[PDB]
């Protein structure tokens, strides 16, 4: 759990510009809490509100060499797909796929065949939306399957960020002017990357008026911890 | 490290040039130029993984 | 040849290079695009080899480099911004964004044109403000013109050593301009107390201007400029100052030695300060545990003082009373106890540069017997 | 007469140091060989046993 | 600096006058003026980029 300190803005970690470090790892779920005590506190007033917005920048990217695919299969019927049209293989390069244990299926079973096939066979008695993560040859892609109830379909869903923060899991503790929330990572972050979170925190005054507040952090995807 | 009774027939040219010694000198071996013995070293290279 | 074995690897070079660099001055002027570069983008640039190829052929870029080029012969990494062209003078440029926090001691602009110079000046002002990055850069302008405009067409900024000329100068001004930064900077940049006067050390090498009879600014116009400010020739290296924020006399920020060694000191202040990271400091109880790493204000204002008791003599002088010249107070301390805050200081010196010598008045009056 | 190009330069001298070398030839090309064979007496990449 | 074993026929006016003489001297070409040598020098007149 990361555990950040704002400035109270007094003109009293500048790194590069000004915004904060944290470190992580491809497939992580981690959680940070940011103690806005030492700036809301002196504003005697009703603390914060659960009116932040986060952003997400990169700054170093890497593009993606392998590239990712959807799915709109029915209930109860088995799928069919296929993994070589989705490695463009440049250069001469075996094919050699994988289907990682860690971030296999959720309410399924894949059968990876020999030449980039496989098979899903979505759970029986379950609608709804399902990912996996292949590795073609070092590189790792998602592949996103909706199973619909067979009445007609089912929306398309986004494909994960490499580094998000997630829609509703944020919290803001007025008694002590903290706010808590999550960083996930997908598997198919490169190491190496960097991206910048920004965020704009609002406090509020005894009268209902707002005190706007914002920060930066650079999350570095790195790897091996 | 001068052998001394080998009386190797003077010649020219080398064996091993200086690349692939330069190359099986990071890879442990006892390259040898009469001829002198240099960079005495053993067939070791890496401990149980961290190679360094 | 005793040298097969493996032991000794000998690369007999004639251009070898072993200097570390530093000393980044840069150059700003206009250009002919016959230099295949990309304007708008500083370029460290080498010796001569890769010339106007590079910045523009002709240009006053060209020989301003050239006479840079010259002078210092080693000690220096040359920088340069081939501005682009366009009661023309084709100055507008705001673009901390090219040049940023990749920090240049010297500064030379080749352009007459009052706005470019102020936009400089703004530049380099703003690197030197309270904001905890810091570099500290000082730049070198030229100024021509008659008495009155040489006076009129000035300001106060101390950022600057702007150069007077008089409308009869033979050499082409920003020539001079670029030698004289060039030679302060190869010449101060390890020892800042040096001045760059006299004739021996600021005699600019590369001018060759023809000799004659009548010079330039007489010597009513010399004591003008130089009392008023500007460089004229070197002799005099003072920076235009001639006031402050209310009181005009301000001696201390008038020599370039003074501006260079308060950089120098506030660099080794910053690099030194840097042993109470961590730390942990007491501010309620004011008194450590026994085995914890920590210290108390008061122990902290004591070592800033110890250590600004070393330095003097070299980078301070005297420190009159120093019982006032240095204060640390804590946040709590000025603030009522409602805003405060742990880790929060203030610390206020009094910087006076070392008195140097000057003029030596001689009144010899002879007599018989 | 087209003047021959013995540039290889590598196996016929190996590195057998020779003081001095004695060209007898006007081809540019031939020359150029014989200047970079002499800039290979004085590189890094070699025990370097020179000669002008 | 005699090369005495030449023995060229004998002087009129020996090839590169005194102009011509100084002009591949600065350009770094020994001149041979029994004809002695002088200015024993090699071709190098510049570095990278450092002409003197």
């Amino acid at each position: 759990m990361y555990f950040f300190s704002v400035d109270p803005r007094n003109g009293a970690v500048c790194g590069s510009c000004c915004c904060e470090s944290i470190s992580a790892r491809p497939g992580e779920v981690n959680g940070v809490m940011v103690s806005y005590a030492a700036w809301s506190a002196p504003l005697r007033g009703h603390g914060l509100t659960n009116k932040t917005t986060f952003e997400i920048d990169g700054v170093s990217v890497t593009p993606p060499k392998v590239s990712n695919a959807f799915g709109r299969t029915k209930v109860g019927v088995v799928f069919e797909g296929t993994l070589s049209d989705l490695f463009p293989n440049p250069e001469g390069e075996q094919v050699e796929y994988e289907i990682s244990e860690l971030n296999g299926p959720s309410n399924g079973v894949v059968e990876l065949g020999a030449n980039g096939a496989f098979t899903y066979t979505p759970g029986a008695l379950f609608t709804g939306v399902d990912r996996f993560w292949f590795s073609i040859n070092g590189n790792i892609g998602e592949y996103v399957i909706s199973v619909d109830p067979t009445t007609s379909e089912l929306p398309q869903p986004p494909f994960t960020t490499p580094v998000y923060v997630p829609a509703a899991r944020r919290s803001v503790d007025p008694r002590t002017h903290v706010l808590k929330f999550v960083l996930g990572v997908s598997p198919a972050a490169i190491p190496g990357d960097v991206y910048r979170l920004t965020v704009r925190q609002v406090a509020i005054d005894c009268d209902g008026n707002e005190f706007v507040h914002i920060s930066c952090y650079d999350i570095s995807i790195g790897s091996c911890g | 490290g001068l052998l001394s009774c080998i009386n190797m027939p003077e010649s020219c040219t080398p064996g091993w040039t200086f690349g692939e010694v330069t190359q099986l000198q990071a890879n442990g071996f006892v390259v040898s130029g009469s001829p002198y013995i240099y960079n005495d070293v053993t067939n070791y290279l890496r401990d149980e993984k961290n190679r360094p | 040849d005793a040298l097969s074995d493996g032991f000794v690897r000998l690369c007999i070079d004639p251009s070898l290079n072993f200097f570390g660099e530093g000393c980044k001055i840069l150059v700003e002027g206009q250009m002919t695009d016959d230099g295949s570069a990309t304007p708008d983008a500083v370029t460290c640039v080498t010796s001569e080899l890769d010339i106007i190829e590079r910045f523009g052929q002709g240009s006053v870029l060209t020989e301003s480099l050239r006479k840079v080029f010259c002078t210092c012969k080693s000690g220096v990494s040359v920088y340069a911004l081939p501005r682009e062209d366009a009661s023309v003078n084709p100055t507008p440029n705001d673009y901390a964004t090219v040049v940023n926090e990749c920090c240049f001691a010297v500064y030379v602009l080749s352009s007459d044109d009052t706005d470019w110079q102020e936009n400089l000046r703004d530049w380099i002002r703003s690197a030197w403000d309270c904001s905890k990055p810091q570099c500290f850069g000082h730049g070198y302008v030229f100024n021509k013109g008659t008495l009155g405009q040489v006076l009129a067409d000035g300001d106060n900024s101390a950022e600057l050593s702007r150069l007077a000329l008089p409308t009869t100068y033979p050499v082409l001004p920003y020539l001079t301009n670029a030698a004289y930064g060039a030679l302060s900077a190869c010449s101060t940049c390890n020892n800042p107390e040096l001045n760059i006067q006299g004739q021996t050390f600021g005699l600019l090498s590369c001018i060759n201007m023809p000799e004659s009879c009548t010079p330039g600014w007489t010597f009513g116009e010399v004591t003008q400029l130089q009392a008023n400010g500007f460089v004229v020739s070197i002799y005099n290296d003072v920076t235009n100052y001639l006031r402050d924020e209310k009181n005009r006399p301000n001696a201390t920020f008038r020599d370039a030695s003074s501006r260079r060694l308060a950089a120098a000191t506030g660099v080794a202040l910053a690099e030194f300060l840097q042993q109470f990271n961590g730390l942990a400091v007491f501010t309620k109880n004011t008194n450590i545990r026994t085995g914890i790493i920590g210290t108390n204000p008061r122990l902290m204002l004591g070592k800033i003082r110890k250590w600004a008791q070393d330095n003097v003599g070299t980078l301070f002088s005297e420190f009159d009373n120093i019982n006032e010249d240095i204060q640390l107070l804590t946040d709590f301390e000025v603030q009522p106890k409602c805003v405060g805050q742990p880790g929060i200081f203030h610390l206020n010196m009094r910087y006076r540069p070392p008195v140097r010598g000057a003029r030596i008045n001689v009144n010899m009056a002879p007599a018989l017997f």
